[PDB]
């Protein structure tokens, strides 16, 4: 919406290779935001983080991996290390083991009363669905420090990459060998999800393009054995995992576009605070880049309930970034920060 | 090399090959995380300017200033200009046993 | 060594890595309290 | 000797603005467009499956937004040396020499 | 003949071209170009005349 002015600017430019004028002509598109205009951006960040956390809470084995890590940190009889500080520290709407027992006894009780009622009358029974929702509402009360929380997000990312890698391998081998259309594939992949009855239906349908199938079946119903192993280890359907991953993608994308709108409207605060810290220690474009990194690190840990403006909170982080950049090398030799 | 007065004698090539590897590591840090595209393109053309300055600095209209308030001498200036690595040490150079 | 002719060409990247005996990660050069690099 | 693990590829300065832009002599494109694409000013069409544009066609910030929301799934375009190295990888010599 | 060649009419058509001649690579403004003109031609602290 601002390229018509930039075209008339670049028609005058005789191929300027200096990145300073280039940087402050690409950053001048987005104007200044208002004071109360970023409150809605922060609320969209809240909605995205809450959607990602609901997608984590709907995953049933997250409590299982959390109890496994808790047993591994509880195993050798005496620990007060830094790994225990990475756990919950619950916020309201100095960690002692007595409160840990008092708040984990009912969690273990809800876990052992939820696990035993899985096979009762169905996989997705309504009473079992209410028990899963109650366990999720219990799990949403205790929220982690983001170190172990991002560790569990990365573990869920690795599990999602394994599942989608197996599914992508099956799909690419099918497209490479039999060249199956998506209309006869997506419907069966949504409907059946358990056995090879869709494979038998594809055999029962004549379809003379599908005659190149018998020499690849020894891999076709071998790659589905890995999916059977995943369903034996997890006990979940494919469509629910895809819906959780889609909601997690939406909850990450909302915060991502919010960070885009934040940085494209606050590059100029970075350059205004960075052009006064150019006392000939190093060339200032690295200071601009480190100020942008400090802006990112200040946006990543910004609060809303404080009621203050973002510039006062971000000033300390961007001065810390400029300080560690000007104290990183500062010479041809290496000198520490305390020196 | 350390001097007789304890001073250090380093080259500007050390500064060029230091800043290039520094911004290469900074590009690795920016590409290992979710960075905005303006920041990524900024780091990319800074890397482009630094590599093409390490190849030959100061034959276009603008060069790197701010080392010792002199315009910078690159590795290609040992060969191209009046300093002349060829003319100084290849078709004639300093030889032993002489006097005047 | 003996030499007869000189021929130049564009160097291949894997060839340059073949006569590259190592890789440098960070551009720090020497320590300040001792001269060991 | 030693090498540097360099992620984002960078062109060689003695080939672009040096006489007489051998890239423009080998690709049949003016050096002004080469300087505009390799300095992150505008996009360039590498290879398009549709019949809208052809090879060596630059697109600005407005033209890419005008042509992006209509078509898709067959349009490939990059900014910087990646598009140039992809164009030099995807080109052929024998058919071009026969056409010349 | 210079008036025949030059197509500019008023001060707004002149200061844009002068400020583009000063520093290329910037959208044209009035206040910054006017302040640059006042500090390069009508200033005393930043412009001494012996």
């Amino acid at each position: 919406a601002a390229a018509q002015v930039l075209s008339s600017v670049e028609s005058e430019i005789g191929r300027t290779t200096d990145p300073v004028r280039m940087y402050m002509r690409e950053m001048g598109t987005v104007e200044l935001l208002t004071r109360e205009g970023e409150i809605d951006i922060a609320k969209r960040i809240e909605d995205g983080i809450n959607q990602v956390q609901c997608s984590v809470a709907e995953y049933p084995e997250a409590i299982t991996y959390l109890l496994e890590q808790y047993d591994r940190v509880e195993a050798e009889e005496a620990r007060l290390s830094d790994l225990i500080t990475g756990f919950v520290d619950p916020n309201a709407e100095s960690i002692d083991p007595e409160l840990a027992r008092e708040k984990f006894a009912e969690l273990r009780a809800q876990y052992v009363v939820t696990r035993d009622t899985i096979k009762a009358k169905g996989r997705s029974h309504a009473t079992a669905q209410e028990e899963i929702l109650k366990l999720s509402e219990v799990f949403k009360q205790f929220r982690l420090v983001p170190k172990q929380f991002d560790y569990l997000v990365n573990s869920m990312r690795v599990m999602m990459d394994r599942v989608r890698t197996q599914e992508r391998l099956i799909m690419k081998l099918c497209v490479e060998q039999c060249k199956m259309p998506k209309k006869n594939f997506i419907t069966l992949f949504t409907g059946n999800e358990t056995s090879d009855t869709w494979f038998n239906a594809a055999i029962a349908m004549n379809k003379p393009w599908s005659e190149k199938l018998h020499d690849v079946s020894e891999e076709v119903h071998r790659a589905l054995q890995k999916l059977q192993q995943i369903e034996e280890e997890t006990g979940l359907t494919i469509e629910q995992v895809k819906d959780i991953n889609r909601r997690m993608s939406i909850g990450e994308a909302k915060a991502r576009r919010a960070k885009k709108e934040m940085v494209e409207a606050n590059l100029r605060l970075v350059i205004s605070i960075a052009k006064k810290y150019t006392n000939r220690g190093l060339q200032f474009l690295d200071l601009i880049q480190e100020g942008n990194i400090g802006l990112m690190k200040a946006v990543d840990k910004f609060e809303y309930r404080r009621g203050y403006k973002f510039s006062t909170y971000a000033t300390w982080w961007i001065r810390q970034a400029i300080t560690r950049s000007i104290a990183d090398q500062a010479r041809t030799i290496r000198i520490p920060v305390h020196m | 090399v350390p001097l007789d007065g304890g001073r250090f004698a380093t080259s500007d090539l050390n500064d060029l090959y230091r800043r290039v590897i520094n911004r290469n590591n900074r590009l690795k840090r920016l590409l290992d995380l979710a960075a905005p595209d303006i920041i990524v393109r900024n780091e990319k053309r800074m890397l482009q300017e630094a590599v093409d300055a390490l190849l030959d600095n100061g034959r276009r209209g603008r060069a790197i200033t701010g080392s010792n308030k002199r315009p910078l001498k690159s590795l290609a200036d040992m060969i191209k200009g009046k300093q002349g690595r060829f003319r100084q040490n290849l078709l004639g150079k300093r030889v032993d046993y002489s006097g005047r | 060594e003996e030499f007869d002719a000189i021929k130049i060409a564009l160097a291949s990247p894997d060839m340059i890595r073949s006569w590259s005996f190592g890789e440098v990660k960070k551009p720090e050069t020497i320590n300040y309290r001792t001269f060991k690099p | 000797m030693g090498h540097i693990e360099l992620a984002s590829p960078t062109a060689h300065i003695w080939f672009l603005k040096s006489l007489p832009s051998r890239i423009g002599l080998l690709l049949d494109m003016p050096l002004r467009d080469i300087e505009r694409v390799l300095y992150f000013e505008s996009y360039v069409v590498i290879e398009g499956g549709m019949t809208n544009l052809e090879r060596q066609q630059i697109l600005t910030e407005e033209q890419y937004l005008d042509a992006l929301e209509e078509f898709g799934d067959e349009f490939d375009a990059k900014m910087g040396a990646e598009a140039i190295q992809a164009l030099l990888k995807s080109m052929d010599l024998e058919q071009e020499c026969e056409q010349l | 003949e210079t008036l025949r060649v030059d197509p500019t009419n008023d001060r707004l058509s002149a200061l844009v071209e002068i400020y583009r001649m000063m520093r290329p690579g910037e959208p044209p403004t009035r206040e910054a170009a006017e302040s640059l003109f006042e500090n390069l031609f009508f200033s005393e602290d930043r412009y001494d005349l012996s």
